[PDB]
RNA sequence: UAUUAUUUAUUUUAAAA
């Protein structure tokens, strides 16, 4: 927009939220019946993502069969449209899809059981239709709803979370605004643990402020598994 | 035995009725004994900056320049960018053969001298617009210089054998055929070559050579 | 006078170093292994070149200087007595000591050295011996020199690589194994520089026999 | 060195600066490297054609299973006027949607049959300004004179022709149709496009057949 | 190719002694010459090491189609076998066949062990 | 004339236990599906419905493949022809085995040497045929092992196909079924069913080898009215 | 008489006296002629006159009669695939190939099973083939599993002088400082094995330095500064 | 075309971390010992700790900047992987996870995170910057690929040096480096990378395994610290999920490894720079006065 | 999922009957049941999505630019991105190339209806996103671009040459005729309007019909639906099945303009 | 013809006597 004020004194971020408010989560389950095993439609804040779960099947050739585990795909797919600026494909730009899939797939490759299912493999197709900020966590947000509703064998859920630092203030569900004025930490707690799977600091942070920002990472993360559980239950009990 | 036709895809086929629409400045059609070697040279054209320390109106620093330089005899001398295609019904990005080609045809015409950096300059012009004669172009030291910068595309069919022999003769004998389009500019100006006035490339016939393995 | 070693690398079969003037080339060789199924020859053994910049991605100008490196390490191993095999030629150009735009003689010389002497180390069946040596001629003087400097080549005519193969000792030519020229000569600066060239690489198998012995006798009992 | 330069511009031509029959050629069998070859040429008014087509099959494919060949037809741009790729393709696909009809599939099981069409040169001499539609009715022509080259067999033959942008393509002696293609044109107008392109769809079944019976 | 069981092989001609064979072409057939086609004297237990090399040349009657991918051969006759071999696997001289299980050639006069035909 | 709904303005319109959470901590139960052991206590591992049967504890997902089990007159398709034996579609997680000793083979067994295994399966049973069996037995993994020792079980013809999820298949004594105007069902408990006419075998056996059944070769003359009977 | 040699060389023997080729000199099938290929320390032996080259290597190349150490990779209906090294080709071991072997009893060798083997067959046209018990001799003491310890990589050379020359001060050295049990593979590789670890990891130290380090002499140093390193 | 690792191996080595022994002789925080040789060329660095080797060249010309930052310089990185470093590396495979994990991290922390300064790389705004590349060269491979890459490109930005440049009015020249002595890049705060790798038989953590470590490892966790205390980026996806407490143990004892790594990278740049600056005493111009 | 050859030829006899004996049994004009939702992308000036009746879903977003008509030739493109192929593919390649000539600026698209100044003009990106397909969905997708080009916005024109300026909030709608394109599937004798999976497996034919301005325009293909069964066609055919689409498009038009 | 098989092995029931 224009020059904003960030956190004023009195507490109101820029979108008008406060310190450790979250943008508005709606989730939804079993969004596209007939063309995968999992849906999940991830509309958190104004992002969109389409995360299809197609699995536990057979693999269309057995040069990529596990006798003993099920493989586990991710595709990330980014929409042209999904900033204001119709971006152009870059060459630059396909490195770091291949940095977020890896990731994502070594975060739930540990959390789903892969054992229960052998000789088999998992295709995990995600498509962002819009992105403001904390993308990363909404990736992972959509990923564990989706496996739930393929029925697919997890120890725990998996929330993502992102969380800003700005001077001395710790931001919750940084917008892209936010992203673009301070440092950013993408957290993947596991359950209602204070333990991680996923952490990734992209810009500078002092090492005396990172240990505040986990705290208030890992908590705010308890609760988003909370608006997705919650989600499940409603689901749930109205089928 | 050898057969070619010269400048027969060129925009400046015919000296009556030269193209509107064509891009070949000069072309040759090669084939030896089975092989077919096809050989156009579209251009395109540069605008180069004045990075010479002489612009900075020093003595001290040009002084400086003048005795640290040390000579480079090949820098006086540019090559062309040639893309070879041998048909050999196959699909897949670049093969093996196509890129060892298309170097060593780059590296042998640096090599022999065959393009001066001199003789691809652009004698500029300036194109008015005089009282109902629509436009009006005049050719001749000015501000903005200019380069031609020469491209080639090779497309040999039914491959019998090597072919860069092949595919340097076919060139050697496009290369002799090639017309610079005078350029000129309107008076965000952009440069625009002429549409039928062409100066061909002067090549010293000293140095051109053929190939046989 | 020129620098090299041997053996510098852990995890190949054989490797080398050579130096000069300001060209190093580093060397591994790892064979005989496993082919792939596209590169399996059903009596001899395949050879995987592969040589790249110092600076950049490895693009065609790294590719004839593959297949010039090809042709000369080919009739140089037994390849008959490793059937359905592979053996890994890799060359890493640390500096090019040369203008990578202009000239290429330079690093193509180093490579053939230390893809000998790798694979030496790697104990490749080798039917004889090999030097390889940059050779250019001046143009206000028309003098032939062997290895020209950087700057002797920006002032050059035509600049030549002669690689030579020998045996019994290193004093029998067997064969020219390559010798590439770009530039402006004749028939009889050709035969000048060839058996100018013979000599010095003559004392460049010297040498190198006198470097791979003062390496291998300590390994050996 | 490939590509040259980024900073270099292609050249530029100024429009102000200075100021029925539709002939064809035919030949066949040129190419050692496939089977049967073709070259069409035609220069009608200020628009000059001329492709080149081979054919490399039947080849045999390994594990395959297939009781029916496969087509596999690929346009290729040559020297002048450079078409984009996907209209190129798409052109390719409504090829191979013509010779899967015409082409005898069932005698080549297990095995492809790959056709490559090169529009080495496409000459436009119009004075002042789909331009593919005019090389739709060359290309089938030259495929089924190297598809006949190459011992394939091809159920009668396939020709075509334009009328304003619109391409058919006939079979047996124009009973049937086996191929519809128009960009552009007008309205209403039907049955003159189809009486237009199937008496130059006749002046080409018989043309290719001269040569092939030749040499 | 020599496995422990087979010897793949690669189909250059066919009849039609006149025959038919065409590079770039992309169009060859290849068969798998199993060691119980190899002889008819004691089928089982044989040594395909001894019987074929890796570059010769086989003269074989076709049995069946294989398995689609490749096709079944048979030697076990006086007239299948090695037709054109050289020692050491292309290393060596021309040999030529000799009895009905060695092959020599002239020049080097090393011998080597095939399943000739005559 | 189509029926379009449209919407705008947005993009779309007993004990429940998720994955993670304590379903109980006491140890004397046995665990089953959704369910898994941590620490002598038992949590679940998906999101459903607590089942509690003497001492198996187990979790009953809401979504959810084909469970294949032993004994189950499914329908299938034939995916490749692999060695030994046939990889055929049921539709539950992996492709379910399909043994070259549990058909009914057409000349009894196989007339070798001459090809091999593989090859000779396919003349009568290629790839994308549509066929019913029985579950003979399960692997560790999960995977069916069909057998086709019956004239009951065959190739299917005379027909057209269509889905049905698995779990809307309620459990009979017959698994298929004669039906008004001269049509019979073939509800398989997989999910895959199987519309066709009447043959001579279902309507003579149900009421009170060779190769024959291998044949793709359909019915010459069928009526008009009886194939607009299996659209309905 | 040794002498150092290098590949296009003269032989220094007379084409009169018959000798015997070994690893290292090479009869060109063409000229009939003996010349070298490898670069070594040419030794010939004053009945049977043999001559061989000894060079250095790390690849090796499988050779009949040859103790080895190999990996098993993949389990099978009649045989394992071991590994004798990193990218190189893999070998056949039999079922068959085990003292009180039976085709109706599969081996209980798992693959990353360390086995101790003799190799059998090196035919360079074919696969190369290891026994777990000496087919010619009837031998099957110290074949088999090597249970537990580590494994070691060392060049070709070290390993042979380790098993053949018994002047090597390598096992008298480590035996001073702690009793253990060796397995010499000419592959490479060197298997070792204590009562406790603390004795097996500067077993592991010392030979890994010692096949470096070409001073013979200076193993007695090594030896007695890691065995008292791992006290700390 | 993979490695083998026997199961006796897997075991010896595992249950020796059991007993806090390593291989090599290391304990468990503590860090390869780093050797830095600088070649002829600026920006020719070989870094060399344990048996890994890795090689950078540093490199750069004038390209356009991007349309979002006219006033920034281009910063390129390449850390393709040769079978040089172990045939289990396929030639060609640029897209790897290794490929482009390494790439990624050392792109964050020196672009992203303003190690290099990109605004001292503008020449002319919106047209002319520097594009200063960085080519990594993967030698012998024995574990800690990002961590020598990492501390080869910091050495290869600080010890390369960029051609002049003048500004004269609206006119720009590029002296040749055979008149004037090139220009060294403007770099900020030195970024080092540390990885952890974590296994279980109640965690073990041991600080730059080896290629036998890394194959046995259950979970790897990859931080970059400078001397000023900045966590400049962290690297954790999946593996052993780990909570704030042994990631700040991890952050500790990793600063202080960067912190001397940073000192030694500072030392032997320069003794290098008076090793080819011996008559560098001669030559200084601006003198103090009496 | 694939078909037998069994029941190929079942489903091949029954619908060249005199009588078309459809799979679901519906008339060969009538079409299958269609949602579609539109206006769900703020960042994007119009927006749809569409989901079959076999699953088949498409995403249609729109964006604008302000470019120079005099220099920007095509005003209207169109990228289309199928899931599980490359945006090299053939099968993406023929879609992209033909939806950029159903709605190519000043043939199907008028140009006038989305010009600004003299020297300016709005450029509209037409990116397309098929999330799940089972046939051709060149015809679906025609769907998804018509209803997301009725709701889109864009931007309002705030008017010596200079560059344009637009008002803050204040938006036009974008008023442009959008072409349709349908698919017609020759199965011997009798012409099927919107061909299912499997009734798309067992044609001897296919028919691509452009249809914009209440009439029929270019362009029109004839491309094959399946490689085995691929049978020439009498003219006559062609015409009932280019005369067939005139009587029942209004009917889709006007089912389809009603949002 | 799964107590059957795949050879540089796509087997995914090798257990009992």
């Amino acid at each position: 927009m224009s020059r904003l004020e960030i956190y004023s004194p009195e507490g109101l971020r820029l979108d008008g939220r406060r310190w450790n408010e979250l943008r508005r989560f709606e989730s939804s389950i079993n969004t596209h019946p007939h063309a995968a095993d999992g849906s999940s439609y991830m509309e958190q804040g104004n992002n969109k993502i389409i995360t299809l779960v197609k699995g536990p099947k057979e693999p269309r050739l057995k040069s990529q069969m596990d006798t003993s585990k099920a493989l586990l795909n991710v595709s990330v797919n980014i929409t042209k449209f999904s900033k204001f600026e119709r971006s152009k494909s870059s060459h630059k730009n396909e490195r770091r899809v291949l940095e977020i899939q890896t990731s994502l797939v070594r975060m739930f490759e540990k959390n789903v059981m892969l054992n229960i299912y052998p000789r088999t493999v998992i295709d995990i197709e995600i498509h962002v239709l819009e992105q403001d900020g904390g993308i990363m966590g909404s990736l992972i947000n959509g990923i564990t709803l989706a496996l739930i509703d393929a029925g697919i064998s997890m120890f725990d859920y998996i929330s993502g979370i992102s969380v800003g630092l700005y001077d001395t203030t710790p931001l919750l569900d940084t917008n892209s605004l936010e992203e673009n004025a301070m440092s950013t930490v993408t957290l993947g707690v596991v359950g209602k643990s204070e333990k991680l799977s996923l952490l990734l600091v992209e810009d500078k942070i002092p090492l005396d402020r990172l240990e505040n920002v986990l705290a208030i990472g890992i908590a705010g993360a308890h609760r988003v598994r909370d608006l997705m559980d919650e989600e499940l239950r409603k689901h749930a009990q109205k089928r | 035995d050898v057969a070619i036709e010269n400048n027969t895809l060129s925009r400046y086929a015919d000296a009556g009725n030269i193209d509107t629409k064509n891009n070949i400045l000069g072309s040759n059609v090669l084939k030896s004994g089975k092989t077919i070697v096809i050989t156009s040279i579209t251009g395109g054209i540069i605008e180069e900056t004045s990075a010479a320390i002489k612009d900075l109106d020093d003595f001290g620093e040009e002084e400086l320049f003048e005795v640290t330089k040390e000579e480079d005899i090949i820098a006086n001398y540019a090559s062309v960018y040639p893309v070879v295609e041998v048909e050999r019904g196959r699909v897949g990005a670049c093969t093996d053969e196509e890129m060892t080609i298309s170097q060593k045809l780059h590296d042998s015409i640096l090599h022999s001298r065959i393009l001066p950096k001199k003789a691809l300059k652009v004698k500029a012009g300036v194109r008015s617009a005089n009282e109902d004669g629509t436009f009006s172009v005049l050719y001749p030291k000015m501000k903005r210089k200019w380069s031609y910068v020469l491209y080639a595309k090779i497309v040999v069919l039914s491959r019998t054998g090597p072919v860069f022999d092949l595919c340097w003769n076919s060139l050697m004998y496009a290369l002799q055929s090639v017309k610079l389009p005078r350029a000129f500019i309107d008076e965000t100006y952009e440069i625009i070559c002429d549409q039928t006035k062409s100066v061909p490339l002067m090549i010293n016939a000293k140095n051109i050579a053929f190939a046989s393995n | 006078s020129v620098q090299a070693e041997i053996g510098i690398l852990d995890h190949v079969d054989g490797s080398s170093e050579f130096v000069s003037q300001d060209t190093k080339v580093i060397c591994s060789v790892t064979g005989p292994i496993e082919p792939k199924a596209r590169q399996e020859l059903p009596t001899q053994l395949a050879l995987e070149i592969i040589v790249r910049p110092a600076k950049g991605v490895a693009t065609t100008r790294e590719k004839v200087l593959e297949d010039k490196l090809r042709a000369v390490l080919t009739p140089l191993i037994t390849r008959h007595c490793y059937p359905r095999q592979l053996c890994q030629i890799t060359c890493q150009i640390l500096e090019s000591g040369e203008d990578e735009a202009e000239f290429s003689l330079r690093e193509l010389s180093c490579c053939i050295n230390a893809a000998f002497l790798a694979l030496v180390d790697a104990g490749i069946a080798l039917n004889s011996m090999c030097a390889s040596i940059p050779i250019a001629i001046i143009k206000d003087t028309s003098d032939i020199i062997v290895d020209p400097t950087a700057e002797q080549l920006k002032i050059s005519l035509s600049v030549h690589t002669l690689a030579l193969e020998f045996v019994n000792g290193g004093k029998v030519v067997k064969n020219v194994l390559l010798l590439d020229s770009n530039g402006d000569f004749n028939e009889d600066q050709l035969f000048s520089l060839l058996e100018l060239g013979e000599q010095k690489c003559q004392e460049l198998v010297t040498n190198i026999r006198r470097i791979i012995q003062d390496n291998i006798s300590p390994r050996l009992v | 060195r490939l590509l040259g330069p980024a900073a270099a511009k292609p050249m530029a031509f100024s429009n102000t600066t200075t100021h029925s029959e539709q002939e064809l050629s035919l030949h066949t069998g040129f190419i050692e490297n496939c089977n049967g070859s073709a070259l069409v040429e035609a220069r009608s008014l200020g628009h000059q054609t001329s492709l080149i087509t081979a054919v490399y099959g039947p080849r045999s494919i390994r594990g395959s299973f297939t009781s029916q060949g496969t087509i596999s037809i690929q346009l290729k741009n040559g020297l002048l006027e450079k078409y984009n790729t996907n209209e190129l393709k798409e052109v390719s696909s409504f090829l191979m949607g013509i010779f899967n009809s015409v082409v005898n599939l069932s005698r080549y099981p297990k095995s492809g049959i790959d056709i490559f069409v090169y529009l080495t040169y496409d000459k436009d001499l119009t004075n002042n300004p789909s331009q593919i539609s005019s090389l739709i009715p060359h290309c089938i022509t030259s495929i089924t004179l190297a598809l006949a080259d190459a011992g394939i067999e091809l159920v009668d033959m396939a020709g075509a022709g334009e009328a304003n942008g619109t391409v058919v393509s006939f079979i047996k002696n124009g009973e049937e149709i086996v191929g519809f293609w128009k960009d552009d044109g007008d309205d209403e107008d039907l049955l003159e496009c189809l009486d237009r392109c199937k008496e130059q769809y006749n002046r080409y079944r018989d043309l290719m057949i001269s040569c092939l019976m030749n040499q | 190719r020599l496995s422990l069981q087979r010897a793949n092989v690669e189909i250059l001609a066919v009849e039609d002694a006149t025959f038919s064979v065409s590079s770039d072409l992309g169009e060859t057939f290849r068969g798998i010459i199993r060691s119980q086609d190899v002889r008819s004297t004691d089928r089982d237990r044989v040594k395909v090491i001894e019987c074929f090399k890796p570059g010769d040349i086989v003269r074989a009657q076709v049995l069946s189609l294989g398995d689609g991918t490749n096709y079944y051969l048979t030697t076990a006759r006086n007239d299948l076998g090695v037709v054109f071999a050289r020692a050491a696997n292309g290393a060596g001289g021309l040999m030529y066949a000799t009895d009905w299980q060695m092959m020599t050639s002239p020049v080097t006069g090393a011998t080597e062990k095939r399943k000739c035909a005559k | 004339v189509i029926t379009i709904t449209k919407r705008n303005g947005a993009f779309q319109n007993s004990q429940i236990v998720t994955p993670g959470e304590l379903v109980t901590d006491d140890p004397i139960w046995m665990r089953g599906h959704g369910t898994y052991f941590l620490d002598n206590m038992t949590y679940s591992s998906v999101a459903g419905t607590v089942s509690r049967v003497n001492r198996l504890l187990s979790v009953i997902p809401l979504k959810g493949r084909y469970a294949p089990e032993t004994g189950d007159h499914v329908v299938g398709r034939i995916a490749e022809v692999g060695n030994k034996r046939w990889k055929v579609d049921i539709g539950g997680k992996q492709h379910a085995v399909l043994m070259l000793g549990s058909v009914n083979l057409p000349g009894g067994i196989l007339r070798r040497k001459s090809e091999s295994d593989e090859l000779q399966m396919r003349s009568f049973l290629k790839e994308g045929d549509l066929l019913n069996a029985e579950v003979q037995s399960l692997f560790q993994d999960g995977s069916a092992s069909l057998h086709t020792r019956s004239l009951k079980y065959g190739k299917l013809r005379n027909g057209m196909f269509c889905q049905v999820p698995s779990s809307l298949i309620v459990r009979a004594k017959n698994h298929t079924h004669n039906l008004p105007g001269n049509i019979t069902v073939v509800l398989g408990v997989n999910g895959y069913i199987w519309l066709r006419k009447t043959s001579q075998m279902d309507l003579a056996r149900d009421t009170p080898s060779s190769w024959q059944i291998y044949s793709d070769e359909n019915d010459p003359s069928i009526s008009n009215n009886i194939r607009q009977a299996i659209c309905r | 008489m040794s002498t150092f040699i290098f590949p296009g060389d003269s032989f220094p023997v007379d084409p009169t006296t018959p000798v015997k080729l070994g690893p290292g000199i090479y009869c060109d099938p063409n000229t009939q002629e003996i010349r070298p290929v490898n670069t070594g320390v040419l030794h010939v032996s004053a009945g049977v006159q043999t001559a061989y080259i000894d060079y250095s290597s790390k690849r090796y190349i499988p050779s009949v009669n040859d103790f080895v150490i190999g990996v098993i990779i993949g389990t099978f209906s009649d045989s394992y695939k071991v590994s004798l090294q990193n990218f190189s080709s893999s070998v056949s071991l039999s079922y068959m190939a085990f003292p009180n072997a039976s085709k109706k009893n599969r081996p209980t060798l798992q693959v990353g099973d360390l086995v101790y083997a003799r190799v059998c067959t090196a035919e360079k046209e074919l696969e190369a083939e290891i026994e777990c018990f000496d087919s010619t001799t009837g031998r099957d003491a110290g074949f088999g599993i090597l249970e537990d310890g580590m494994i070691i990589d060392v060049n070709l050379n070290f390993a042979r002088q380790l098993l053949f020359n018994n002047d090597f001060p390598l096992l008298k050295v480590l035996a001073a400082h702690t009793k253990f049990e060796v397995a010499i593979g000419l592959n490479g590789k060197i298997w070792v094995k204590c009562e406790e670890l603390s004795n097996t990891l500067a077993c592991y130290r010392t030979i890994m330095e010692c096949c470096q380090k070409n001073d013979t002499a200076a193993f007695k140093d090594i030896a007695k500064r890691q065995f008292k390193e791992i006290l700390t | 075309k993979d490695i083998e690792i026997s199961a006796s191996e897997s075991k010896f080595i595992l249950e020796a971390l059991r007993q806090n022994y390593r291989l090599d002789g290391r304990s468990f925080d503590q860090f390869r010992d780093v050797e830095i040789t600088f070649g002829k060329e600026f920006g020719d660095v070989s870094v060399k700790m344990g048996n890994t080797k890795v090689h950078c060249r540093i490199s750069c010309q004038i390209a356009q900047p991007y349309e979002d930052r006219p006033f920034e310089g281009l910063f390129v990185i390449s850390t393709e992987i040769s079978p040089m470093a172990g045939s289990q590396f396929e030639n060609g495979n640029i897209t790897g996870e290794d490929e482009v994990l390494c790439s990624r991290i050392i792109e964050k922390s020196v672009r992203r995170s303003g190690a290099l300064d990109v605004e001292g790389l503008c020449i002319v705004a919106g047209s002319k910057c520097w594009a200063v590349r960085a080519d990594v060269h993967f030698l012998d491979c024995d574990g800690g690929f990002i961590d020598a890459s990492c501390i080869a490109v910091m050495a290869g930005l600080m010890h390369f040096k960029k051609p002049d440049i003048t500004v004269h009015g609206e006119q720009i020249i590029v002296h040749p480096v055979n008149e004037r002595e090139p220009v060294p890049l403007g770099i900020l705060h030195i970024p080092i990378c540390v990885t952890f790798s974590f296994f279980n038989p109640s965690e073990i953590s041991i600080i730059d395994a080896t290629l036998k470590e890394e194959l046995l490892r259950d979970g790897v966790l990859t931080v970059t610290l400078n001397k000023n205390r900045e966590v400049v980026q962290v690297s954790k996806a999946g593996g052993l999920p780990m909570d704030a407490l042994t990631l700040m143990k991890c952050c500790h004892e990793a600063y202080s490894i960067i912190e001397k790594i940073t000192d030694q990278i500072l030392q032997l740049l320069k003794e290098d720079s008076e090793k080819r600056n011996k008559y560098a005493a001669m030559l200084t111009s601006e003198n103090a006065r009496e | 999922m694939s078909l037998s050859v069994a029941e190929k030829s079942y489903l091949y006899d029954s619908l060249a009957s005199t009588p078309s004996i459809r799979p679901d049994g519906r008339l060969p004009h009538q079409f299958r049941p269609i949602e579609i939702f539109t206006d769900f992308l703020p960042s994007s000036n119009g927006s749809s999505r569409i989901i079959a009746s076999d699953g088949s879903e498409c995403i249609v977003s729109i964006k604008s630019k302000v470019v120079d008509h005099h220099v920007e030739n095509e005003l209207l493109q169109v990228d289309v991105d199928i899931a599980g192929q490359r945006d090299d593919a053939l099968v993406v390649e023929t879609i992209t190339s033909l939806l950029n000539k159903v709605l190519k600026s000043g043939s199907g698209v008028d140009s006038s209806k989305l010009q600004l100044t003299k020297k300016y003009s709005f450029k509209i990106f037409v990116d397309v996103l098929v999330i799940s397909s089972h046939s051709h969905p060149v015809s679906l997708i025609s769907f998804a671009i018509y209803s997301a080009l009725n709701s889109t916005y864009l931007p309002k024109l705030i008017s010596v040459e200079e560059l344009p300026t637009f008002h803050d909030y204040d938006m036009v709608k974008l008023d442009i005729n959008p072409p349709l394109v349908f698919i017609l599937a020759v199965v011997g004798n009798n012409m099927l309007l919107d061909p299912a999976a499997n009734e798309s497996e067992v044609a001897n034919n296919g028919l691509i019909i452009s249809w914009s301005n209440g009439k029929i325009t270019s362009p029109i293909r004839s491309v094959a639906l399946n490689d085995s069964n691929v049978k020439s066609f009498k003219p006559h055919l062609l015409k009932q099945g280019l005369a067939m689409v005139e009587k029942y498009a209004p009917d889709v038009v006007r089912s389809l303009e009603n949002l």
